[PDB]
Formats: structure tokens, C-alpha cells, sequence
């Protein structure tokens, strides 16, 4: 027995039909649209929709072996990766949290570029997703990045001469990977939860693409008098909504937040699957692994070059 | 509910015709109405009426059960489960009971996800029965889990036979999670005499993750959906006797300076057993019970994370 | 015959020497403050043998939050006798009927059934309804924005539960949960208009419990402790 | 925005109306649950009329390559 209160049914016709004696939906089971109509007091669409909505997994071994073939998303920093286990995974929500400065948005960029590189190198080889809320965007410094990742791969290629690497490095070009980067701008907290609505439609048709990046987690500008659009969202608007992206389409989704800045809610603390917080010590960056389900805390080294993120 | 064709045996077309039409429709106004007015009308038997109200009161009713037998029942179809952790295993007097929910409550990186991911370790490999977890946040990882195995045993095959007895489900709201917990009730339904598979523990991480956004407004929609969740767990729990651990947040009132569940006075009174985490490193937490039926409430003992 | 409230809990009914004819009371507080440990120190002194100081009587458990826990009833038994067996607490248990509801529904189905039981069971003198109040939210959301439609169930089951009450002298103890922000009545005026002796449960273990009495306005206060032995009062 | 121009019905922009939600932004701060008792609409189909909001009022997809190319 299935209580009718346990199904998404519109209250008002869920109202109706416990005045009309029903209690569980394997009673509705065997009526059809027209007699139910009749028997209570909705109309003939709302009976088939109720009708619809009343009639409609793998192993641990399974999981691991899909996080093995499937990668994760290096960062060109070697103590980052390994404290990370190996990268930026997938299927998981990642929060970068610190002060203005220390390097989110450059991280957000080296990734999107990252997550191109051909799978016979050991990327990925996905497509980016950028959602930008500050406008700290910026194409000539991927660009950089871009020509630094290529070089890179060339000189790594040498070694196998002319095995498939020649054939994939022909296809990673600056142009090819610059058309595989969508830009979102959203400019309020409206726009925002508009754009997390369509997400997924939009995913549904670029099957290609891993990795989705919400580089601003609440607006900078702050003194929210909007403050209640702030509560919606947070509200399961970037926690569930996230890891239901992340899930379905196989993807990595990278969230970025000014308000932590040190070692917004207190149920927003359970968000992010991962929170790497960045910060400075003795006028040097660190990352420190606050919170994993899989890595012990550690903090390590990292900087910042004309290259990219890259290690002391 | 309503009064249909096959419910119950003696139910004829006519008959429901002539009560619908005397405003009996369900099974509720046949058992509370005046059987002798009904009788008088409608041209129908007393003894008709009699033997029906009887059958249906016999199928729909609970009926009881004497406190011996059910001593009896519960000495054997009771079992603790071992957390794989020593000192969490003497705070809860040898671990998890089947049969009741137990909640873990905690800060963000208290060690929930940890607990669950070792006593699931613990059953799949040290008990060898099937679990079920039900992911909400994406705190289970399989290199996690391997991690944790392969500081029980160097077998890589026992291993793989391990990693092979846990069920991973994704449930990201309610409907998603009460539809995979009525999933699992007709299951159980079906594999009534199941013993090689039949998970025997339920792990619920986040249940907070989804409950809590259906709680906004003036509506009291959510209430009823989180009571409704609740009463699934609960069935799960008692009627089919299984081990059910559930996670919630903690937070502190403005006022109210101590530390509590996150879901409010009704979600309070829900779960049987109550274990809060806290914090003074990567390890070195802090457990004591804030809820039990069996043992006073405040004692604490510390728990080692990097350790186990 | 039926034993007075006084004879039951002498701690709590000094001045309640009267033999029962219907009595109704309710336990109300928040959660852990030891209303069910209460019944099972009631429960206790009336399954026990009257050879151990109690009255032995029978009694049923309807346990809504199915947060009934045989084996703490069991170590209570087994600490308040002085003499304790396996058969003596087996004996001890045959005295007590407990009952699982899942909806308010199925609870009213049950009381109209329970006219059966009663009969067949003249000594069956307590009668335990533990979380009255566990149905409270899903009925009001399934009743809509009529009040009738929201207690129309847990009305009926009230007035079954007052004929039960009268029909058979019986003293019916019902727990209800503090849900919204003392004392906040939510139930229906049907249930209300009852109840006769109403009692405030408070954490300081060490408890209080605050009890005010209808029929003649009177408020007193009592302490107690639980230990391994159940309810103590001080 | 106004719900209207959207492309609501008018009887269901009535209705919302009757509580005081007459813009994009009223419509989208609350929570599915709150629209669903407002609305009188199931869950699926306040999803649906979410979508239709929000592609009112979300931002247009551009590519870097776009950027670069001015
Ligand atoms: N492999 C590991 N070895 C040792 N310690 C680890 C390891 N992985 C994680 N930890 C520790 O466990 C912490 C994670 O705890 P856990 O995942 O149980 O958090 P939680 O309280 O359940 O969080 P949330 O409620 O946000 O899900 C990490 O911060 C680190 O302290
Ligand atoms: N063996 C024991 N020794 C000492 N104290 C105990 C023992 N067992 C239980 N207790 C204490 O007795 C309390 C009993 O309270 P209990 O949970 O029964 O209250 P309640 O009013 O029925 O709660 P709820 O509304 O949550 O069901 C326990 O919280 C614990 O504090
Ligand atoms: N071409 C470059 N070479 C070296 N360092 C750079 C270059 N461009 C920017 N940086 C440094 O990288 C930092 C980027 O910070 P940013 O990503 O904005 O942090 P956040 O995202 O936390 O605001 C700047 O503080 C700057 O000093
Ligand atoms: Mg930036
Ligand atoms: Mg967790
Ligand atoms: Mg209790």
C-alpha cells in the first residue's frame, strides 16, 4: 500500500480524493479517466495526469569500476591532484572556498581548459559549461592556458612518435578548444535560478560535456536586500539540483564561495561533496582539504605562473 | 478505502450501487453506520450487512498480540550489529539494534559519512549480508570503501565479493527517496522466504538533505511529507525488522544555546536511538548519546577517525 | 471490582481514593522527559504479582510511533522483582497486549474492534494509547482548509474511545507530543472536552512532572529519577 | 516580467494573482511545494510552468570562441 500524500499529486485533487473515500493508490489502479472524472469532482485532464503519475541499482564493484575507466580532471598541480586523489572527480560537487585573491576563478579556467585534453593523454576529453556570477571571466588568459596546455601535450607526444597521439593532437587546436567552452552570464539571483532550472534541458542536447562551473556561489555585491531569493536558492536550489546534474549526465560540477575564508547558513556547510579551502600563510598560497568523504585533511603547496596553476 | 468489486468476498455491484446511493461509500461509514436503518432500507439482508461488516473488520483491523509471544519472537529475531569501531560499540552497549531508527547527528565533517561507510564495510565483509545505501549527497565512494576493506583482509577476491554485497542507490528529493523505500517494501514483500540476498540494513544519508526544503511558508505540506517519510523508515524498521540508520545536521538556537536535530519538534520525537558527533585534527571526535531507551543520556567517549 | 487511581500510583493520585468509573488522562512534554518510562512504571505495578507489591491486571499497549522496547519493559520487570526468572517475567508479559496502528484510519478500524477484546477480558483495566497525536499533520494536510474534514477521523475516535471509557470501567492513560510552542492544544475539542486529569512532563536523571486537575482545579508538583529500575520518585 | 506576458493563462495568472504574485521574481523565490498549493498544479507541471518562467528570464548561451571572435 502506497499512501496518496507519497505521491507528487496536486494538493487540491489529493484534497479531493480523500473526501471521496480513496486513501492508497492501488485504488486508482483499475479506473479509467472517464469514471474517475465522475466519481470526484476534477476534471478529465487532471484524472489523466493523476492516473500517469500514479502508475510510474549497481553495486559498489559496479561504481568502482565506473570511477576508474571514467577520469578525473587534473590540474596541472601534482600535490593538489594527489591530496585530491588523482584530480577533480566526476559525479561529485566540489566547493573552492576563500578570500577574493587567492585563485578560484584562475583554478575554474585551468579546469575548463583541463577537461579537454584527449582521452589517450588520460583526460577526459569533455566540453566546459561556465556559469560566471561576478564577471571575472576572462578569454585571452584561457587562451594562454590553452596554448600552454598544447606545447605540453606536444612535448609529452615525442616520445611515442607515431602512435594515436599524432591523431589526437591534430583535433586539440586552440580554435577546437575554444568552441567547446558555453558561457552563461547570470546577473542576479533571479537569472541564476532560471538558468539552474534549464541546465539540464540544455545538457540533455551536449551530451559531450563534463565539467560545470558556478564561479560565484552568492553575488558580490552583497547587502542583499534580496535576501529571500538568497534563501530560496541555497534552499536545494545549488545542493540537490548540483548533485542530481552531476549524477544524471556523468559530470563534474565546480561551485565557488567568498563568503568562507577561513578554517551563509548552517546547513549550507553540508552542501559541497569537497571543500578546498585556499589561503595564505607566511605570504604563500596553501590548500587545505577541509572536508572529504574519501582524504584525510592535508594541506599543500601551490602558485600561480604565467602558465597557470601550477607547484612551488 | 472505497467500497469496489473484490474487496471483500459478498461484495455484489448492485449491493455498492444501494449504499452509494444511501451515502455509504467506504468501509468506514459501512463499520460506524446503523446496520438496521441500512438493513430496512435498500431491500437488504441484516445478516448480510452483519456478515460483511464482520469480514471487513477482520481484514482491515490490527488485532493484538500477547507481550510472551512477542518476548519470545524478539529473543531470536533481534540481532546488534558491530560498527566495526571499538569505542562506538561500547557507547552503544555492542551496536546497532535492528528493528528501531538510530540517527547520527553532527556538524559538517563530523564523521556521519565515515560511520556509515564503516559499518557498511563492516556488514558486507565481516557479516558478508547485503546493504542498501541510499545516497542523497554523494558522501559514498567506492576507492573509499575498497580503502576500508583492504584493512580487513589482503584477499583481493574477498574484497571484490565485498564491494559486490553493497547497493548504491541515488536519491536526490523526496519522491525519489519515498519511491525507493516503497521499492524496497514490496521487495521484502516479494522474497518473503529470500536469505542468500534480502539487505538487512538500511543506511539514509542526509535524510536532512532532503527533507528540509520541503519546510518554507505557511504551508503545511512539508510536515506531512517529512511524517510521511518518517513513517516509511519506521515500517522498515519494525515491520521488517531490518537495521535503520538515518543522518541528520545539528544545529543551535539563538536562544536555545545547546545543540539539537535540525528538522524541528515533530522530526524530534522520530528516531529511537540518537548518537551526536562533535569535535574538541582529522580525527579525534567526540560521541555520546543524546536519545535512548535503554541506557541514561550524556556520556561521551572519544572515537579516532584516521584510525578506523 | 476496580482498583482507584490512588491504589494505582499513590505518589501521583493521594487524593484520588474514589474507584474508577471511566477515567481519562493525558501526558504531555517534549521528547525524552520520560512519559513512556511512566507507562511502563503504571504498566509495571499493575502486570506485576500482587506477591511483589503489584495488582495484576492486564493492560494494552496501542503503540503508534512503534517506539515500544520489549527488552527495557523486560530489565524494569527483572529489576523490581526480588526474585528473577525467565518463567516469572513470562508470567509478568501475559498480562500485557500491545497493538501496532500506521494510520488514524487503521486506528479507529482497531477500536471498533477492540469492543471484542474488552469483552473477553473482564480484568483489562488500563488502557495505554501511546502518541495520540502521531497522525496530527498528515490528516490536517489530507482534510484541506475544513476543520471537519482535518479531525473528522480522530473525532470518531474519540468518541469511541469515551464509549469504550464508560462501557467498561476503565482508566485510559494517553501520551500527546508538544509540537508547537507549555501547553499548546491542538487536538480536536471532541478529545478535549475528556479529559479529566492532565499532566506536564520537564527534564530536571532528575524529572518534575506538574499535574493539574480539571475536576477541581488543583496543581501540584512532583520529582522522580529513572535508573535500571524504572521510575523513582523522590 | 509580468506572469501575463510569459505566456500564463489568464485564469491561472488570476489565481495567482488572488495571493499576490504577479512577477517573474515573486513566482520563482518560492518553493515547488509553496506553488504547488497555490497553483493547484502537480508537481511535474509546476515544473514545466518553472521552465517556462525561467526561459524568460535566463541568459543567452555563448561560446568562447564567440568572445574571441568579437
Ligand atoms: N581516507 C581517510 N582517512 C582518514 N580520515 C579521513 C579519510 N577520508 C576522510 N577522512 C576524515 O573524515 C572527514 C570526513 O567526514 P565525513 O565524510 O563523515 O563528514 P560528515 O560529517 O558526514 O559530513 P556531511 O554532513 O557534510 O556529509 C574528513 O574531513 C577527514 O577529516
Ligand atoms: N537504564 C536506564 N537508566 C537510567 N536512565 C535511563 C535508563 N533508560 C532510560 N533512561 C532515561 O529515561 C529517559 C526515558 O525517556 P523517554 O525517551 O521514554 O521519554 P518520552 O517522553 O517517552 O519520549 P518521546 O516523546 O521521545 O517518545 C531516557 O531518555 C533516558 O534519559
Ligand atoms: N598572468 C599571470 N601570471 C601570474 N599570476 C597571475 C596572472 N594573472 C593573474 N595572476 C594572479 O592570480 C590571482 C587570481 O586570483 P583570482 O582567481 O581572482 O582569485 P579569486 O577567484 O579567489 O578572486 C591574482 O591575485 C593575480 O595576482
Ligand atoms: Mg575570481
Ligand atoms: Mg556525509
Ligand atoms: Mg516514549
Amino acid at each position: 500500500q502506497r499512501d496518496l500524500v507519497s505521491f507528487p499529486l496536486s494538493p487540491a485533487v489529493r484534497v479531493k480524493l480523500v473526501s471521496a473515500g480513496f486513501q492508497t493508490a492501488e485504488e486508482l489502479l483499475e479506473v479509467k479517466p472517464s469514471e474517475l472524472s465522475k466519481e470526484v469532482g476534477i476534471s478529465k485532464a487532471e484524472a489523466l495526469e493523476t492516473l500517469q503519475i500514479i502508475r510510474r541499482k549497481c553495486t559498489a564493484l559496479e561504481l568502482l569500476e565506473q570511477e576508474h575507466t571514467q577520469g578525473f580532471i587534473i590540474t596541472f598541480c601534482s600535490a593538489l591532484d594527489d591530496i585530491l586523489g588523482g584530480g577533480v572527480p566526476l559525479m561529485k560537487t566540489t566547493e573552492i572556498c576563500g578570500a577574493p585573491g587567492v585563485g578560484k576563478t584562475q583554478l575554474c579556467m585551468q579546469l575548463a581548459v583541463d577537461v579537454q585534453i584527449p582521452e589517450c593523454f588520460g583526460g577526459v576529453a569533455g566540453e566546459a559549461v561556465f556559469i560566471d556570477t561576478e564577471g571575472s571571466f576572462m578569454v585571452d588568459r584561457v587562451v594562454d592556458l590553452a596554448t600552454a596546455c598544447i606545447q605540453h601535450l606536444q612535448l609529452i607526444a615525442e616520445k611515442h612518435k607515431g602512435e594515436e597521439h599524432r591523431k589526437a593532437l591534430e583535433d586539440f587546436t586552440l580554435d577546437n578548444i575554444l568552441s567547446h567552452i558555453y558561457y552563461f552570464r547570470c546577473r542576479d539571483y533571479t537569472e541564476l535560478l532560471a538558468q539552474v532550472y534549464l541546465l539540464p534541458d540544455f545538457l540533455s542536447e551536449h551530451s559531450k560535456v563534463r565539467l560545470v562551473i558556478v564561479d560565484g556561489i552568492a553575488f558580490p555585491f552583497r547587502h542583499d536586500l534580496d535576501d529571500l531569493s538568497l534563501r530560496t536558492r541555497l534552499l536545494n536550489g545549488l545542493a540537490q539540483q548540483m548533485i542530481s546534474l552531476a549524477n544524471n549526465h556523468r559530470l563534474a560540477v565546480i561551485l565557488t564561495n567568498q563568503m568562507t575564508t577561513k578554517i551563509l547558513g548552517e546547513s549550507w556547510g553540508h552542501a559541497a561533496t569537497i571543500r578546498l579551502i585556499f589561503h595564505w600563510d607566511r605570504k604563500q598560497r596553501l590548500a587545505t582539504l577541509y572536508k572529504s568523504p574519501s582524504q584525510k585533511e592535508c594541506t599543500v603547496l601551490f602558485q600561480i605562473k604565467p602558465q597557470g596553476f601550477r607547484d612551488t | 478505502g472505497v467500497l469496489r468489486v473484490g474487496l471483500c468476498p459478498g461484495l455484489t455491484e448492485e449491493m455498492i450501487q444501494l449504499l452509494r446511493s444511501h451515502r455509504i461509500k467506504t468501509v468506514v461509514d459501512l463499520v460506524s453506520a446503523d446496520l438496521e436503518e441500512v438493513a430496512q432500507k435498500c431491500g437488504l439482508s441484516y445478516k448480510a450487512l452483519v456478515a460483511l461488516r464482520r469480514v471487513l473488520l477482520a481484514q482491515f483491523s490490527a488485532f493484538p498480540v500477547n507481550g510472551a509471544d512477542l518476548y519470545e519472537e524478539l529473543k531470536t529475531s533481534t540481532a546488534i550489529l558491530s560498527t566495526g569501531i571499538g569505542s562506538l560499540d561500547k557507547l552503544l552497549d555492542a551496536g546497532l539494534y535492528t528493528g528501531e531508527v538510530t540517527e547520527i547527528v553532527g556538524g559538517p565533517g563530523s564523521g556521519k559519512t565515515q560511520v556509515c561507510l564503516c559499518m557498511a564495510a563492516n556488514v558486507a565483509h565481516g557479516l558478508q549480508q547485503n546493504v542498501l545505501y541510499v545516497d542523497s549527497n554523494g558522501g559514498l565512494t567506492a576507492s573509499r570503501l575498497l580503502q576500508l576493506l583492504q584493512a580487513k583482509t589482503q584477499d583481493e577476491e574477498e574484497q571484490a565479493e565485498a564491494l559486490r554485497r553493497i547497493q548504491v542507490v541515488h536519491a536526490f528529493d523526496i519522491f525519489q527517496m519515498l519511491d525507493v523505500l516503497q521499492e524496497l517494501r514490496g521487495t521484502v514483500a516479494q522474497q518473503v522466504t529470500g536469505s542468500s540476498g534480502t539487505v538487512k540494513v538500511v543506511v539514509v544519508d542526509s535524510v536532512t538533505a532532503v527533507v528540509s526544503p520541503l519546510l518554507g511558508g505557511q504551508q503545511r505540506e512539508g510536515l506531512a511529507l517529512m511524517m510521511q517519510l518518517a513513517r516509511e523508515l519506521k515500517t522498515l524498521a519494525r515491520d521488517l525488522g531490518m537495521a535503520v540508520v538515518v543522518t541528520n545536521h545539528i544545529t543551535r538556537d539563538r536562544d536555545s544555546g545547546r545543540l539539537k536535530p535540525a528538522l524541528g519538534r515533530s522530526w524530534s520525537f522520530v528516531p529511537s536511538t540518537r548518537i551526536l558527533l562533535d569535535t574538541i585534527s582529522g580525527g579525534r571526535r567526540m560521541a555520546c548519546l543524546a536519545k535512548s531507551s535503554r541506557q541514561p543520556t550524556g556520556f561521551q567517549e572519544m572515537v579516532d577517525i584516521g584510525t578506523w | 471490582g476496580r482498583s482507584s487511581l490512588k491504589e494505582i500510583e499513590p505518589n501521583l493520585f493521594a487524593d484520588e481514593d474514589s474507584p474508577v468509573h471511566g477515567d481519562i488522562l493525558e501526558f504531555h512534554g517534549p521528547e525524552g522527559t520520560g512519559k513512556t518510562e511512566m507507562l511502563y512504571h503504571l504498566t509495571a505495578r499493575c502486570i506485576l504479582p500482587k506477591s511483589e507489591g503489584g495488582l495484576e491486571v492486564e493492560v494494552l499497549f496501542i503503540d503508534t510511533d512503534y517506539h515500544f522496547d520489549m527488552l527495557r519493559l523486560v530489565t524494569i520487570l527483572e529489576h523490581r522483582l526480588s526474585q528473577s526468572s525467565e518463567e516469572i517475567i513470562k508470567y509478568c508479559l501475559g498480562r500485557f497486549f500491545l497493538v501496532y496502528c500506521s494510520s488514524s484510519t487503521h486506528l479507529l478500524l482497531t477500536l471498533y474492534s477492540l469492543e471484542s477484546m474488552f469483552c473477553s477480558h473482564p480484568s483489562l483495566c488500563l488502557l495505554i494509547l501511546d502518541s495520540l497525536s502521531a497522525f496530527y499533520w498528515i490528516d490536517r494536510v489530507n482534510g484541506g482548509e475544513s476543520v471537519n474534514l482535518q479531525e473528522s477521523t480522530l473525532r470518531k475516535c474519540s468518541q469511541c474511545l469515551e464509549k469504550l471509557v464508560n462501557d467498561y470501567r476503565l482508566v485510559l492513560f494517553a501520551t500527546t507530543q508538544t509540537i508547537m510552542q507549555d501547553y499548546r492544544p491542538y487536538l480536536c475539542k471532541a478529545w478535549q472536552q475528556l479529559v479529566k486529569h492532565r499532566m506536564f512532563f520537564s527534564k530536571q536523571n532528575q524529572f518534575s512532572l506538574v499535574s493539574r486537575c480539571l475536576k477541581s482545579n488543583s496543581l501540584k508538583k512532583h520529582f522522580f529519577i529513572i535508573g535500571e529500575s524504572g521510575v523513582e520518585f523522590c | 516580467k509580468k506572469l501575463k506576458r510569459v505566456g500564463l493563462s489568464q485564469e491561472l495568472c488570476d489565481r495567482l494573482s488572488r495571493h499576490q504574485i504577479l512577477t517573474c521574481q515573486d513566482f520563482l523565490c518560492l518553493s515547488p511545494l509553496e506553488l504547488m498549493k497555490v497553483t493547484g498544479l502537480s508537481y511535474r507541471g509546476v515544473h514545466e510552468l518553472l521552465c517556462m518562467v525561467s526561459r524568460a528570464c535566463a541568459p543567452k548561451m555563448q561560446t568562447a570562441y564567440g568572445i574571441k571572435a568579437q
